[PDB]
């Protein structure tokens, strides 16, 4: 069938200048290589964040401490409170 | 057993005359009155088709049915009637309709099938002259009975060609296979 045979080959053949063989596009005026592959290549990072949410940032925890390891002029402050509590209490 | 319907609305006048015609033949005789009392209808084109008029009259009404019947012997057999009942009716007005739809239940009889091949350019006779015999000698006509076919130009479709008849058809033309070829582009 020419109809569909000719239509097809044109069907597949004009766009095959733009995926198959790198000859950019002939009816297209702006190219279209440096739109998805270059500009838009960083397109989904132009979406997110870049360098800290794409490089992820595997980030050390911040340290957090016991109560500085003093032992002493605090719990017979808290023992001497809880004196005052259970004289509440 | 009736022939090929007219379907209701007025082209029963057309059917009773036909199936009380056919009776007892005389349907080619009906057929060609009708034909003749339609051309000179045609004929007399200036108040013969200016004169199916309704506010005319009912008595002015059966004096032209006596100035069709006055034509020579223009109708013949019950088609006069037809027309006494017509002009009572005052159904005059749809009477083009009655003919062509006579002559379509009378070529059904004979059998002719109409077709068509419609294009947008017309064609070359060899085209014509193979498609004529190829549906002639196709299974759609079972022989016994004819096959006209008429070429149409129509803008509306892009080229192609497609072939028509008996509610049946086949297109292979451009329009829609170009509709096909967007329809299945369309999805992702």
């Amino acid at each position: 069938q020419d109809l569909y045979l000719r239509e097809l080959k044109d069907t597949k053949l004009a766009p095959s200048t733009l995926q198959d063989a790198e000859g950019n596009v002939k009816p297209w005026n702006p190219p279209q290589k440096p739109n998805l592959p270059e500009l838009e290549l960083q397109g989904p990072e132009a979406l997110k964040a870049y360098t800290e949410q794409n490089v992820e940032t595997a980030h050390v925890a911040k340290e957090s401490e016991e109560g500085e390891s003093e032992p002493i002029e605090e719990d017979w402050l808290v023992l001497d409170d809880a004196e005052e509590t259970k004289e509440s209490h | 057993p009736p022939p090929v319907r007219l379907f209701g609305v007025e082209g029963t006048y057309a059917t009773a005359l036909y199936q009380a015609a056919a009776k007892n033949s005389s349907i080619d005789a009906a057929f060609q009155s009708l034909q003749k009392v339609e051309s000179t209808v045609k004929k007399n084109p200036k108040l013969g088709h200016l004169l199916l008029n309704p506010a005319l009259s009912l008595k002015d009404r059966n004096s032209v049915i006596d100035a069709i019947v006055e034509t020579h012997k223009n109708l013949d057999g019950y088609v006069v009637n037809l027309l006494k009942v017509l002009s009572e009716n005052n159904r005059l007005g749809c009477f083009e309709k009655i003919a062509s739809d006579f002559g379509v239940l009378n070529d059904a009889h004979n059998g002719l099938l109409k077709g068509t091949v419609t294009s947008a350019e017309p064609l070359d006779p060899k085209s014509f002259k193979r498609i004529e015999k190829a549906l002639s000698a196709s299974k759609l006509v079972g022989q016994g009975k004819s096959l006209k076919l008429e070429n149409v130009v129509k803008p509306e479709i892009k080229g192609g060609l497609i072939v028509e008849l008996g509610d049946k058809t086949v297109d292979l033309s451009i329009s829609t296979k170009i509709q096909k070829l967007n329809k299945v582009l369309e999805d992702s």
